[PDB]
């Protein structure tokens, strides 16, 4: 809630994240093991984090093809 | 018929020591443990290699030390330094046992790659608890 | 299961690092072998048994220099001596049943 | 009445950085036997109200570890003889606690450790959204 | 019997090199 | 000297298992996977099994540190099931006690 998600950019971030979103919390939750340290870690969680969000804004092609059985609401 | 750790019966002319005279079932309900290490904790690690250099500080503190050792060696581990608390009779002269002390000391810290404290308790002869 | 959910599917699976294109459940042990550590390389086998060899050695230093006495070598020795002297001893080499 | 005159040298640089804020701090100690985990607790409570850290203390469950090992060397297994190894638990959270006051509490919490126990810290820091983030980039 | 390996899948990992480096 | 010529071999074994232990894992990684050509798997089958005997995970024996018993060791503790009721009985291990409940 404190981001700058548009409409559709949230839902298509939920939908890309999978597991990780709360539905109940709104909180999203990153853990990342495969550094072995846990400065690498860090800068590797919150390189996920930027991605995420950057990706989430581009309404690529392809996203038109939608199926009205996989819609949320 | 148990017969672990333990010292028989045999009329009342045997002393015996405060940590013989107890059955092992009574660990951690009389008595304590001669050793204190984070090794066997829940979800702790490293517990065998704790085990092995106990045991060498048994035979190499008891060797060391011959025929003045009282009882048995209490080892704490704390951080990464090594305690080892001992009773020693009063055998050797004050000379040697700083001699021991310090070649104890410093063979020990060479050897685990960590320091090692030695605390030494002198008393005149062995505590008896019970019989004599 | 519809195309846009593949693609979301693979789309995820390229930011976070996992495989991308469809694998078989068999090929997947080839990611497992490098993802983990080999059993042999894990400290808790290749360092099971602490060096004997060291610590046989170094105590029967210590006991030729008088710093350390130990009661058990003691005792074979002593053993052995009463062995040679009741004439019962391990003779040399090509010395058992030669003769 | 002769004491060393001032016998006190430590210094302490305050740079430019600014300090990390730590949401809440977690520690978890783990132990064998309650009277000591009992006594630490105590130890850190008077320390953590004298620095002003408004900590709360509780116990989380325990939990017991048991296995069964043969008694006689030579068959006869029918008789056993069993072990258990009892870990008590011991959890002291930290809330508004800034990085500089976190280095010196943990370092004294730490030396001042019974060699029978152990613990184990979760630090919650807090900080604001990344460069890329919070500067508008589409 | 079916074959169609090249799926129809574009990404470049290139694209995100600038948050890479840093912050 | 090990306590037995038994635990001598152990640790030959455990020596050449490590030496080996890279190089058998990149083989292996081309037998364990169907989209590689059947070709060059079986040629993969040859060099992994032309390598030393003793270089193997599996023939790796578990025993104890102390008395080398073949069976009956506890992986935790590394030790025989006579030899760690010897130090647990005495007091020597660290929070183990008598199970009663
Ligand atoms: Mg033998
Ligand atoms: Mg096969
Ligand atoms: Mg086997």
């Amino acid at each position: 809630s404190s981001l700058n998600l548009d409409d559709h950019a949230k839902k298509k971030l939920i939908k890309l994240v999978g597991d990780r979103y709360c539905k109940s919390t709104d909180v999203l939750t990153i853990k990342t093991d495969r550094c072995p340290l846990k400065r690498q870690n860090y800068d590797y969680a919150v390189y996920l984090l930027t991605v995420l969000y950057h990706e989430s804004w581009k309404t690529e092609e392809w996203e038109k093809k939608k199926t009205e059985a996989d819609m949320e609401e | 018929k148990n017969r672990a750790a333990r010292v028989r019966v045999s009329k009342g002319d045997k002393p015996v020591t405060y940590e013989e005279a107890h059955a092992p079932h009574y660990i951690a309900h009389r008595k304590g443990w001669l050793s204190l290490h984070t090794g066997n904790l829940d979800g702790e690690d490293h517990a065998a290699e704790r085990t092995v250099e106990d045991v060498f500080l048994r035979k190499f503190m008891l060797g060391t030390f011959p025929g003045c050792l009282a009882d048995q060696l209490v080892l704490k581990r704390r951080a990464n330094q090594l305690e080892i608390c001992a009773l020693v009779l009063r055998q050797l002269p004050p000379h040697k046992f700083y001699f021991l002390v310090g070649y104890s000391e410093t063979l020990l810290s060479h050897f685990y790659k960590c320091p090692v404290h030695l605390h030494l308790q002198t008393v005149p002869s062995k505590v008896v608890y019970k019989y004599i | 299961l519809s195309e846009y959910a593949v693609r979301m599917s693979r789309l995820s699976a390229r930011l976070f690092g996992e495989v991308a294109r469809p694998t078989d459940s068999k090929s997947m042990k080839v990611v497992k072998l490098f993802s983990e550590q080999p059993l042999a390389k894990r400290k808790e086998t290749y360092d099971w048994y602490p060096n004997h060899n060291t610590y046989f050695a170094l105590m029967g230093t210590l006991r030729f220099l008088g710093l350390y006495r130990d009661e058990h070598q003691d005792f074979r020795d002593e053993q052995l001596r009463l062995k040679k002297l009741r004439g019962k001893g391990k003779p040399r080499k090509g010395e058992g049943k030669r003769a | 009445v002769d004491v060393p005159k001032d016998m006190t040298k430590p210094e302490i640089t305050i740079s430019d950085e600014p300090d990390t804020l730590y949401k809440r701090l977690s520690v978890l100690v783990k132990g064998h036997d309650k009277a000591v985990l009992d006594s630490y607790e105590y130890f850190a409570v008077l320390a953590a109200k004298e620095l002003g850290i408004s900590i709360k203390v509780h116990e989380p469950p325990r939990k017991i570890e048991r296995f069964t090992l043969l008694k006689s060397v030579h068959i006869f297994k029918k008789h056993r003889v069993q072990y258990e190894m009892r870990t008590l638990y011991r959890c002291l959270e930290l809330e508004h606690l800034t990085g500089s006051t976190a280095d010196v509490y943990l370092e004294y919490i730490q030396r001042n450790l019974p060699e029978g126990v152990a613990m184990e810290v979760t630090k919650t820091k807090l900080e604001q959204l990344p460069e890329h983030i919070r500067k508008p980039i589409w | 019997k079916k074959e169609e390996p090249e799926l129809s899948d574009d990404f470049d990992v290139e694209q995100y090199k600038r948050f890479w480096t840093k912050k | 000297y090990y306590v037995d010529w038994k635990m001598l071999r152990d640790v030959k074994r455990r020596k050449m298992a490590y030496e080996y232990a890279d190089e058998r894992l990149r083989i292996n990684s081309l037998r364990k996977n169907t989209i590689l050509p059947k070709d060059l798997q079986e040629v993969a089958d040859e060099e992994i099994a032309s390598l030393p005997r003793d270089s193997c995970p599996v023939r790796i024996r578990n025993r104890c540190v102390m008395t080398s018993r073949p069976r009956g060791v506890k992986r935790r503790w590394r030790l025989s099931r006579i030899v760690f009721r010897h130090l647990a009985d005495h007091g020597q291990l660290s929070g183990v006690q008598r199970a009663m409940w």
